[PDB]
């Protein structure tokens, strides 16, 4: 908790391990132990739960949009245990990128620009946990209260069902008892974990993310006075500041290369997991929304479906396209400098930095795609076609 | 002088900018909020309204789409004044920009900048001209219909006359409007709220084509400087004088992919709005004259809705591709000059200049694509598509 | 006659002004009235019959099969007249296209392999014309083969039908000995005079590829003696001999680039009129071949007509595509010669040769979208998506 | 079978000719007779079967499960026999493919980075050799154990049908006598004979593939100390010495696109062809999938099918994505050494090697596509979309 690239994301990490994201790596040994049976118990009840309801998912096969309803709850809570199983094994790689940042270059002329640049990046960082947190803490109370406006009724003649937040079986009459109010104990708790692991996860991601854009952003800035500096014939002294200055630009530029490269190998498979869930996901929240007529609790629940699936697969793609856009911006930024006053030796760093540039960073999903605006609006394409031909049909 | 002098008329007719007229515009509180109090005119008059009796008074699936279209044209054009009253810091430099490069290309003592000058101002007021007017014909018409048509019965039969008048639109107020006095002032706001929507509509589409031309003038006057740089390269001029002649090249250069910036950085979300709107319009349409086909009168309504759609897509396209290609051709410019004559300093020069030049250069939406003619190709295709699907689905 | 591209492309030009596209350029003013006047007969028989046709379709209009059918005839035969039409109109683009090459570049060394060059363009130009030809000439004889071994019967009950080779409504009897002889010679005629007059101006388009990419061709064979002459420090008589190579090379390159602008600039609306034609014949005959059921005379017409769209749009797109090919191979070859023994003036020249090729030539259909095999795989993928979606249905 | 790139792949080479594939150029001329009659039988037998399927076809058409079921076996059994017949039509280029490495360069300082990237090229085409080896006789077996499992019945009424490992037409009674047993044996050699042409054909292309991404490998790794090479002015003897690194490092690369082009020659055809065949297999076996229910045998056996066929483009596009990523990150691999350090020949050797790899060396379908998971990925979602379609309808 204290090299850098870990200090800086020190708060998600704590969230992560609060969660149950195992990462038995970060604190003093003392706590090593206690915290792993934790971990242990987390999953444990998540799985229980999660089995609880498979179960259910059996005897409700009977209907058809039961049936719906049942497999897109399923996936929706699939996504948080995938996420959880995926972690341990690859927690080598993943320490392996929160370790990529310890010993980063120096150069005297641009401490100034890095360390402001290194602060905005660690406030847009707790920025976007801090948002994302919000957003999962709305989505829980939303679930938790939609459930009690509504009506608990089972169609069949009218029959009454245990008002649960989530459909389940349970070997207790869950209905009246105090097994109703362990049941919706255990199911608040189940909501809270599930979402919180899984936008962890995803919030970590997007940190490194954006802690690479912004070094990028700084290196544009230092890339408008490093030109100034070359251009001035030149003494000795000077041609070897030139020298210096440039080797610092790219062994900068070379890290920054390094650290997307690490996060793509770290979570590409994982895109790829929560990419193949969602197509299934969104393929059967068409068919829902096809059966909506008014405004009434189906349709909510519907909306927050769509609305939560593509709210995790826009800010992936916000992300990606971030990174896209200052990568290749850094030809601008080398560009619009006095490139043409400069010796001969920045005129050549000016332009083999621009022939770098033609090709953006990007991190792709196990190399099936980018993760860019352009996978969302096929994703969204996508959706609302197949929608079109449902209800055409 | 004055670039955009009908722009800046029309602007000023709207209330967008209360000194258009100025050298250098300023951006002053009073008509930023004066525009805002303006924009709630329309949603107040209209939009609501509009909206109000498509959610209670429609009884058919076509009657809702019927009268689903003009409300989302509506809609789209207050969301085109709002988006303009928030970029207003933007669009005012932008254009201040653009008057700068104006006058400095005045002074030019070259006969050819002096061509393209004059035709660049005659384009520019033709332009404005004949699509402010077009659009103000048509929204008049449309709306003060009915007031002839009670002008006419009143000549004619004298106060015989069995009809009765009514509102320009289909719409549901929260209050009464049998009286007398209350309808006269709604339908005075109804104008009011269609005269700001076309002045709206006309004005900004014509401020960005109108800057579409000034960069491309502005791309032109750059070849002129490059074809001089080659003439000056044939006739054998020292290795300083070259050097510095492409340095000023290159300045130019820069000062034109700037105003480039600040016309995406002003325009991207309007071009993004304006498209997705437009497309599902599209659509939308094409599933009710679907869903109506054959001779009768429902008919002609889609087939009016449609054009107005497809020509304003058309515009942003056209110009949209314009800027993408001018800032293309830069490089065959440069390349097209006997280059081989300088020594290879100058050649190396060049061949950054060439890398930079080359990297596709335009007008996005919302960074979600570049906005050309292939833009419009698409949408097409997905339109014959959907159509030609939606027809064998049917049945 | 005498100047390089007509003198080359002379046979295309004698064909498309005999079956009269116009043209009124290339031979003595003593037979411009005479070809004129045979020029507007020409098209005002072509127009004639399609009216003719056309009537028909009004009272071929109640039943929708024979509606689709009338249909595609109609825009199959609409390629033609639009064709016809459009040469005269932008004649003038044409001919400054066709009077590009009339003052080309000559170096000592490269001459002999321009020559080659050269000569192999014309072959490859005269083959394609005759290979078209053939094809032309077969279908004609195809169709009216196929008219003959059918049963002229109409479905209402069975009442004949006049045997023809198009459905057409006419005055005379048109079954009788007298109206049915004049009725299968004009239909032949307007056969031959319409395949001809679209085909020829095709050829004429790809014809001018076919040149540009032999020129193309011998730059990058030229590219290698040119550096091994660069290579070897040199004496002024060197570097001035390696000075008039690369002009050479530089001016010829430029010299195709402004073909190509030439070319595409008389072409693209033609062929954004072609893809709109063909985009609703392709759909009316997807719809078509959903009702083949094994019947010889009812699959053969509709592969025909088929196989001809089809070829059309890829004989444009394979000449495009082999355009972009050989401009991108121009870096391809650039790269693979000796410039690491060169000097600094053809090491640069070679920088700089490389950069502009990294844009391929291309030909937009008035940048609506560039002819590939891309857009052919398009339009392809289109139709069978199109027609399988009509079958399932 | 003595030289490069033949002892290398020489097992692949030995098993192409066991199995049947022609080939008759690496033995001894001894060899050359009695080899070429056993290739010629083997094919007559597999076309015997063949044929003998083609006609249970025909007889088998009354109904359309039968009808789906055998086009998608026939269609199976339709690519060996197209591989079989395409290998002696072209092996003038395959012949000239494996006698391209013949004769490669030679430098001093990186002849032990040659050698292990060579030994690490050998063992990677072994083991590829070696797992489809393994996948092919699972296939095997699984087939001939499945036709066990399952009950040999043909409905109507239930008539008992002969226990065949393929539905197949045999003048004779292969039911319970000795033509039985000659009929088991004989499908069992068919099935082995076929697969094994196939994937062996298959697996030389990808042990191409595989050679050409090791040596962009060794080119990389050697760019690394060539710049610290240079720099360090330079003596005559250095820049010499550069001088023949930089020249041994651009033949290596040109070397490596000859390969690259002679395999995209040799194979693009039977790309295309395979890709053909496959995609009206994968509709057949979307529609078959469609009438899935259960766990019981069909499942199992159109689950086999989609593997297969899925299995085939998969090995085709992850080796050609690869071929991609090698090439375009030998880019990166340029950017990263110490050019800033470096001489002037040195740096704008970089610049040139950047603007080559601006593009990515790839294996293309006759044009018209490339092999790369982006191919895999859109083949797989038009099959579930066209899956998802049908059971919707």
């Amino acid at each position: 908790k204290h090299q850098g690239l870990v200090a800086d994301l020190l708060p998600n990490i704590r969230v992560m391990q609060g969660v149950g994201h195992f990462m038995f790596n970060y604190y003093s040994e003392g706590k090593k132990f206690p915290h792993r049976i934790y971990c242990i118990v987390t999953l444990l009840l998540l799985l229980l739960q999660y089995g609880m309801m498979a179960v259910n998912l059996m005897m409700e096969s009977d209907d058809v949009d039961d049936l719906t309803a049942n497999t897109i709850t399923m996936l929706f809570f699939l996504h948080p245990i995938v996420k959880m199983i995926y972690f341990p094994v690859r927690s080598k790689i993943f320490y392996k990128t929160l370790a990529i940042w310890n010993n980063p270059n120096s150069h005297p002329l641009f401490a100034e620009s890095n360390a402001r640049f290194h602060a905005l990046a660690i406030t847009k960082m707790r920025r976007l946990l801090f948002c994302v947190a919000g957003a999962t803490i709305f989505s829980v109370i939303s679930w938790t209260g939609i459930t009690f406006i509504e009506d608990s009724v089972k169609r069949i003649t009218i029959i009454p069902i245990p008002r649960l937040m989530i459909r389940t079986f349970y070997p207790f009459n869950a209905m009246s008892g105090a097994g109703h109010v362990f049941a919706l104990i255990y199911q608040f708790y189940y909501l809270v974990i599930s979402m919180a692991v899984s936008n962890s996860l995803d919030v970590l991601f997007c940190s490194w993310l954006l802690f690479a854009c912004e070094q990028l952003q700084h290196l544009k800035a230092i890339m408008k006075p490093l030109m100034e500096l070359s251009a001035t014939g030149l003494t000795k002294k000077q041609e070897m500041l030139v020298r210096s200055a440039i080797k610092y630009w790219v062994e900068r530029h070379k890290h920054v290369v390094r650290l997307v490269t690490a996060v793509g190998d770290a979570y590409g498979v994982a895109l790829l997991l929560h990419m193949l869930t969602t197509t299934i996901t969104l393929t059967l929240l068409a068919y829902q929304a096809t059966k909506v007529n008014g405004v009434n609790v189906y349709a909510a629940t519907v909306i927050g479906y769509l609305l939560y699936t593509l709210g995790q697969v826009f800010l992936f793609c916000i992300f990606g396209n971030r990174l896209i856009e200052e990568s290749s911006s850094v030809m601008e930024a080398a560009y619009s400098c006095h490139w043409y006053d400069g010796s001969e030796e920045a005129k050549t760093f000016v332009q083999i930095v621009c022939q770098q540039c033609q090709k953006a960073m990007s991190i792709s999903g196990a190399k099936f795609f980018t993760v860019s605006l352009d996978l969302f609006a096929s994703v969204l394409g996508a959706v609302v076609t197949y929608f079109m031909v449902l209800v055409q049909l | 002088r004055l670039v955009l002098h009908e722009v800046r008329y029309v602007l000023m007719a709207m209330l967008y900018i209360s000194r258009g007229m100025a050298k250098q515009i300023q951006n002053s509180t009073i008509d930023l909020y004066v525009y805002w109090f303006l924009t709630f005119i329309p949603i107040a008059s209209l939009c609501v309204p509009q909206f109000t009796y498509l959610v209670v008074d429609t009884k058919s699936l076509i009657d809702f789409i019927s009268v689903l279209v003009p409300i989302t044209e509506i809609l789209l054009t207050n969301g085109k004044m709002i988006i303009c009253n928030v970029k207003r810091g933007k669009i005012i430099n932008l254009i201040n920009q653009v008057q700068v490069a104006w006058d400095e290309c005045a002074k030019s003592e070259h006969l050819e900048i002096q061509t393209l000058i004059t035709a660049t101002a005659k384009k520019t007021k033709i332009f404005v001209i004949i699509y402010t007017t077009s659009f103000l014909l048509i929204c008049v018409e449309y709306s003060s219909m009915p007031l002839f048509k009670l002008i006419y019965h009143s000549a004619v039969y004298g106060k015989q006359s069995n009809y009765t008048i009514a509102l320009p639109y289909l719409s549901r107020f929260a209050y009464s409007t049998e009286s007398t006095t209350s309808f006269a002032w709604t339908y005075f706001f109804i104008l009011l709220g269609v005269y700001l929507l076309a002045l709206t509509l006309s004005g900004f589409d014509s401020l960005f084509a109108t800057l579409v031309m000034h960069v491309k003038m502005m791309f032109k006057v750059l070849k002129f400087e490059i074809e001089q740089l080659g003439l000056d390269l044939s006739a054998g001029k020292s290795h300083v004088e070259l050097q510095a002649k492409l340095k000023q090249i290159i300045l130019k250069h820069k000062t034109n992919l700037s105003l480039i910036e600040q016309l995406e950085d002003g325009f991207s979300f309007f071009l993004m709005a304006q498209f997705l709107t437009s497309s599902i319009l599209v659509c939308v349409v094409l599933y009710e004259l679907t869903m109506v086909f054959g001779w009768n009168e429902d008919t002609f309504k889609t087939v009016t809705y449609l054009p107005g759609a497809i020509l304003q897509l058309f515009l942003f396209c056209w110009y949209a591709q314009q800027i993408t290609e001018e800032a293309r051709l830069v490089s065959d410019h440069i390349y097209n000059i006997p280059w081989y004559l300088a020594d290879p300093k100058l050649q190396k020069d060049i061949l950054t200049f060439m890398v930079k030049a080359q990297k596709p250069t335009g007008v996005t939406a919302s960074k979600f694509y570049m906005v050309t003619l292939q833009t419009f190709q698409r949408i097409s295709s997905t339109s014959y598509s959907y159509f030609t699907l939606l027809q064998t689905i049917n049945q």
